[PDB]
């Protein structure tokens, strides 16, 4: 083991690692196997804020 | 605090009891700105001056059995020249034969090529090398080159002279050897002299000094000049190099041209202190001084834009100066303000009672004559040595509230206070401040047109402080109307009439010193208020001069106004006569101020002008021309992107200096109003006592000393930086074989520190140099100044670089390097990693041409950038991927690049490392240098190769490499048996340069590498057709030589010129 | 094949000189300081200062200007290449608008 | 600040630094994971349509 | 952060006072806080 890593692999990795997380899912507004629609009861806008 | 002991008499606080005892009884910048370091420039050696020594490597066989031990000089405890060895190499340790008295810290100590020598060469940009053995190929550059550095800025001594004997016996009769100082002596006169040995012998050491000539040894010349007194310099015959010798030479040389005997002294002193101090200098044959002192006015320019450049703004640095020009002044001048003569002749001024306002005493509240207007007077005058710099302007709050009215009486006296400062401050915009502040205690009594409705009438009068706000009404006097505003045109025409005018005063002594000033000729100051010379030495009042014309016009404006028919019936008849009776008692005030600053102020000002750690730095004075008032000051530090000239990019590249500073005008009315002299004074005893005891310093010849090291520094980096990067100054370049890194901004900034601390240590630095040049890009610099008038038109000071022996000495170290690598333990060329197996003899480091080869050799492949490597599938061969597309195995001669290695060592050892130790492939590997280390091994056994070469191979990594091994064999004498060895690594060129004598007492070598002592060094020795003061430089360093011993002497300059009291 | 960049991108070298004004952030400061500079000279817009700070305000914005500073170069050189490498790994590819 | 700041190692080789600052990032790559997703996210459209 | 932990280019905010070394000129190093090292 003469040689270390520059920029060195173990910093590299470990934001490799969160770098290859898929996006978050968005599931409210669509319905369940019964038929309601799954999520909150709010005001759209008051919801992005 | 209890009692005092005169009377017993017990009291409390005792800063009451010193009162009761007295009545019985009666960073950086600023310290480098005032009292930078000195440095050591002279140094004495009383050693021998050389570098080179020669070191044994293995031991010759003394007890041997072919020749009887009686043969051996060895057996008699005979002293040699050159040390009894089989093997003998010489080295490189600077000062090994040397005695100094203050050492450089900085020297190039090498270890014998037996051991490790890589410590040398990983030192300076390798911080991410993992391995104590390994260093990075491309820095070896940056290496060689702070090497080199080191190596000079060590060898700058001065050679001395000890003293002499004569040989008592039959050895070289009659002649002066030389006895140099330390523990012992007797070590040194058989490596001093190698022809003073007996040559009995058939031994290689006495075949050489048998062939030497016999008349050229020790003391040949003097200089003896007195009788029981020393010789001065003397030549000697001894042990030296020519690259040390030469070195010292131009060094001496260097220190030679500064040299000033003590009569120039005395004239110059005598011209600094213009007359009133004498000094004097001996008439006699004296001993030979040296005092390194003259420097021309290039070194002085330099080395004021760097400390102009240290003032860039900062508003702190300059104000210790300032400070410092002040208390220099009380020190000198006569002129002692009396605060009492205004308290005097404001008293029998005619007044009521009745009345309510009393104008004789609402002026002693206004000014309030107290004790600190001295140093805000001397500070007024210090500041005109600096018009560049400091902008003297009169505070924000000297001025009144609101503008104020005329009908008010304290304002109308907070006018006459500005109206006597402003003229003394050095601001190119006073005289509009001055017009200004009457134009705001005139609104709406009288009006007159302005530019905009930004700068109006009512704007404050402090705002208009740049040439663009000078109003057309107050350029053009004709717009003021004198139907509707007659005291406004009145004070405007004496603003442009009765203003003071610039003059010059000539200081300096430009022979010893050299006049540092830029932007105006040498041996002159610029003045803001004329000057006369004294006539008489019995000085008495008068009312002839720009000041006291200026102080009566403006009570004879005020004595105009109080007559006004607008303004008059305002106030009572006694009132009235109170005012006018106090402005003409006002008029006549005898104050000796006035003369003073006319006629005997410049005086002090030219004689204390040189002696002074940061000389002047002035810009023309304009008087009230706004074609030429300067609005900037700028000096560069480096170029843009394609422009290597400094006259193109210098107006695109500065930085603006100069920065404002407050004084006040209170403190300057009153010292201008209450100033008297000494009762019976004459001004020539009274300069002739007190100029006399500064004139026994060294701080003004010592700066002078400093301005050498400031300004060959710099030369010295941008001849050094030029080497790894392109710059615009045209030199030569004789490293480029040596692989270098692409030089980013970054490395550049690192090896530029690096060459600052190694100026630093060496010349006994504590401050800081040259960190403005740090603070840029380091690649591309230049130095220049330049200054701006209001039209654009441009005055540009670029001072030319004059040379430095440092970079002069450290340029020709490296085209010695470049004839004489392989003694600092670097080989030129490349390697060969084939296998050799044979009962030869011949040495690696200069092999047979049957073994290498080349690019031009037909039938090699040669490797690129490219690398595919396919695997041998079903016992076929696997294959590479050559430079022109073609697939071969692993057999015959192939060329690496060391990169091509390096970034993929592990995948090619595991291919390629069993094929080269018992199959037949070759690999040129080419770097153009590397570091050798060398093994010694007995040529009667068995030896081999793989266990040191395998450890080279595999220990090469992407970021380093470790020093190349190599196998030597012993060359002994007699006869000797046979057995095989097996070299891996051998050379391309010759690299068997730092062998120095094989077996060395034996009387020949028959079997192994050999050589003679060199002739070809000693040529003054085995040529007796040559002269003796004769080198050969570039090609050898020839060991031997005659060398100058001066025996001067450095004293102090008061030890020598010394002043009458 | 194409990566659209607000920035125009050169080929990499490490040894340019830090002071092109070729490079266009380069460029973009020193215009923007002798835009300031201009804006200061003469004492007008700004009524009311009663020192005179044109000249320190001057030399600090030439310090500015003459600054060194490895970013604009960088911008142009190694950050493209630095995006280019990364950008076919992601795990949701890039979305861009010209 | 960052513009006007910031400087680079006083010693990289550009073929050193990005071929160790690839390699762990190419090491944990997940393209020929995505690759293989986006027909089945592909597919399902038809299905649905 | 994986662009940080990649590129070559240290931001040290410590160039901008050592070009300075201290008003017109103090007030800017109030501005740009470069006893800060938040570069997100
Ligand atoms: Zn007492």
């Amino acid at each position: 083991e003469h040689y270390k890593a520059r920029p060195g692999i173990a910093s590299v990795q470990k934001a490799t690692e969160s770098a290859e997380l898929p996006m978050k899912n968005n599931d409210e507004g669509t319905p369940d196997k019964r038929g309601n629609t799954k999520g909150a009861l709010v005001n759209e806008h008051v919801e992005a804020r | 605090g209890y009692q005092c002991h005169v009377c017993s008499a017990v009291l409390f606080s005792p800063l009451d009891l010193d009162a009761h005892v007295a009545s019985h009884g009666l960073n950086r910048k600023t310290a480098q700105l005032l009292h930078a370091d000195t440095p050591r420039l002279v140094t004495w050696d009383a050693g021998l001056c050389t570098s080179f020594k020669i070191v044994p490597i293995v031991p010759a066989q003394v007890p041997q059995d072919v020749l009887a031990y009686t043969f051996f000089t060895s057996s008699y405890a005979i002293q040699s020249p050159f040390p009894e060895a089989a093997v003998s190499r010489i080295v490189v340790h600077t000062r090994w034969a040397s005695n100094v008295d203050f050492d450089r810290d900085s020297s190039v100590i090498m270890a014998p090529p037996t051991e490790n020598n890589i410590h040398l060469f990983k030192q300076l940009l390798n911080t991410e090398t993992l391995s104590v053995r390994g260093a990075n190929p491309l820095m070896f550059r940056a290496n060689v080159l702070h090497m080199l550095l080191e190596f000079v800025l060590d060898n700058l001594y001065l050679n001395r002279h000890t003293g002499f004997s004569q040989d008592h016996t039959p050895f070289t009769e009659g002649a002066n050897l030389r006895s140099l100082p330390g523990p012992d002596a007797e070590k040194w006169y058989s490596i001093m002299y190698p022809t003073r040995m007996g040559t009995p012998n058939v031994s290689k050491i006495c075949n050489f000094v048998a062939s030497c000539v016999r008349n050229r040894v020790g003391r040949f010349d003097r200089a003896q000049m007195m009788n029981g007194a020393m010789s001065e310099w003397v030549d000697v015959f001894e042990t030296s190099d020519a690259l040390t010798v030469s070195i010292r030479g131009r060094w001496m040389a260097r220190l030679a041209r500064m040299n000033i005997n003590p009569t120039e002294i005395e004239w110059a002193l005598t011209e600094c202190a213009q007359g009133y101090v004498t000094v004097t200098s001996p008439y006699a044959p004296s001993v030979n001084r040296l005092m390194p002192y003259r420097i021309s006015n290039a070194e002085r320019q330099i080395s004021q834009i760097i400390r102009v450049m240290n003032i860039g703004n900062n508003a702190t640095v300059i104000q210790p100066v300032l400070q410092d020009i002040s208390v220099l002044l009380q020190r000198i001048s006569p002129l002692q303000i009396d605060p009492t003569i205004i308290s005097n002749t404001m008293s029998t001024v005619s007044e009521s009672t009745t009345q309510t306002l009393s104008p004789a005493s609402s002026i002693l509240g206004k000014l309030r004559p107290s004790n600190s207007d001295f140093s805000s007077f001397r500070v007024a005058l210090a500041g005109w040595l600096y018009n560049g710099v400091v902008t003297t302007v009169i505070d924000d709050s000297s001025y009144p509230k609101d503008g104020g009215s005329v009908t008010s009486l304290e304002n109308l006296w907070d006018f006459f206070i500005l109206a006597l400062a402003l003229p003394l401050t050095t601001d190119p915009c006073a005289p509009v401040k001055a017009f200004m502040t009457l134009a705001n205690m005139m609104v709406g009594f009288e009006t007159i047109p302005m530019d905009n409705q930004i700068y109006t009438q009512s704007r404050r009068a402090s705002a208009f402080s740049t040439p663009h706000t000078w109003p057309r009404c107050f350029m053009n006097i004709q717009l003021i109307s004198p139907i509707d505003a007659p005291i406004l045109r009145q004070w405007a025409e004496i603003i442009h009439r009765y203003w003071p005018n610039p003059s010059q005063i000539r200081y300096g002594t430009p022979n010893v010193f050299g006049s540092a000033n830029l932007f105006t000729p040498p041996e002159v100051l610029l003045l803001p208020i004329d000057h006369q010379p004294a006539n008489v030495t019995t000085p008495t009042l008068d009312f002839t001069n720009e000041l006291t014309n200026w102080r009566a016009r403006v009570c004879e404006l005020m004595k105009n106004l109080v007559d006004n028919q607008r303004y008059q019936p305002g106030w009572t008849q006694s009132l009235v006569s109170s005012m006018r009776g106090t402005l003409g008692k006002l008029k006549l005030i005898k104050s000796m101020t006035p003369m003073y600053l006319q006629q005997l102020a410049p005086v002090e000002l030219a004689v204390i002008a040189p002696m002074l750690p940061f000389p002047p730095f002035q810009v023309p004075y304009v008087r009230l021309d706004r074609d030429r008032v300067p609005t900037m000051v700028g000096v560069t530090r480096q170029s843009r992107d394609t422009i290597t000239q400094p006259a193109l990019s210098l107006s695109t590249t500065n930085t603006t200096v100069g920065v404002p500073l407050a004084l006040d005008a209170r403190a300057i009315t009153v010292a201008l109003l209450s100033g008297k002299y000494p009762p019976d004074l004459v001004t020539n005893v009274w300069y002739a006592d007190a100029i006399y005891p500064m004139y026994a310093d060294t701080e003004v010849f010592s700066n002078l000393q400093r301005d050498v090291i400031t300004c060959e520094a710099v030369q010295t980096l941008v001849t050094l930086v030029a080497q790894i990067s392109e710059t615009q100054y045209p030199v030569d370049r004789y490293l480029d074989w040596i692989p270098s890194l692409r030089a980013s901004a970054a490395t550049a900034a690192t090896f530029a520190e690096w060459v600052n601390t190694s100026m630093k240590t060496a010349f006994d630095l504590s401050d800081m140099l040259l960190e403005p040049l740090l603070s840029g890009d380091p690649r591309m610099t230049q130095l220049a100044i330049q200054y701006q008038q209001y039209n654009g038109r441009t005055f540009n000071v670029i001072p030319e670089m004059p040379g430095s022996v440092i970079a002069d000495c450290v340029q020709l170290t490296a085209e010695v390097f470049n004839h004489e690598y392989n003694l600092f333990g670097i080989a030129r060329g490349d390697i060969i990693i084939g296998r050799v197996q044979s009962t030869h003899l011949w040495s690696p480091l200069a092999p047979p041409p049957d073994l290498v080869f080349d690019r031009d050799t037909p039938g090699v492949h040669i490797f690129g950038r490219d690398c595919r490597i396919s695997f041998g599938m079903n016992g076929a061969a696997p294959m590479i991927r050559d430079e022109t597309g073609m697939m071969v195995p692993f057999e015959g001669n192939w060329i690496f690049p060391l990169a091509l290695w390096q970034m993929n060592t592990r995948y090619f050892n595991q291919q390629f490392d069993a094929w080269i130790k018992t199959g037949e492939l070759r690999i040129r590997i080419e770097m153009g240098a590397y570091p050798y280390m060398l093994h010694y091994y007995d040529p009667r056994q068995y030896a081999n190769a793989w266990n040191l070469t395998s450890a080279w191979l595999e220990e090469i990594t992407p970021t380093s490499i470790p020093s190349v091994p190599f196998m030597v064999p012993i060359s002994s004498d007699h006869d000797i048996s046979s057995a095989p060895a097996v070299q891996y690594i051998i050379s391309t060129e010759y690299n068997d340069r730092s062998l120095f004598c094989t077996n060395s007492s034996s009387p020949q070598t028959i079997a192994g590498p050999d050589k003679h002592i060199p002739v070809e060094r000693y040529n003054i020795l085995t040529n007796p057709d040559a002269p003796p003061t004769q080198i050969q430089l570039p090609e050898v360093v020839d060991l031997y030589n005659v060398v100058t011993r001066y025996a001067y002497e450095t004293p102090p300059i008061t030890a020598v010129v010394m002043g009458v009291p």
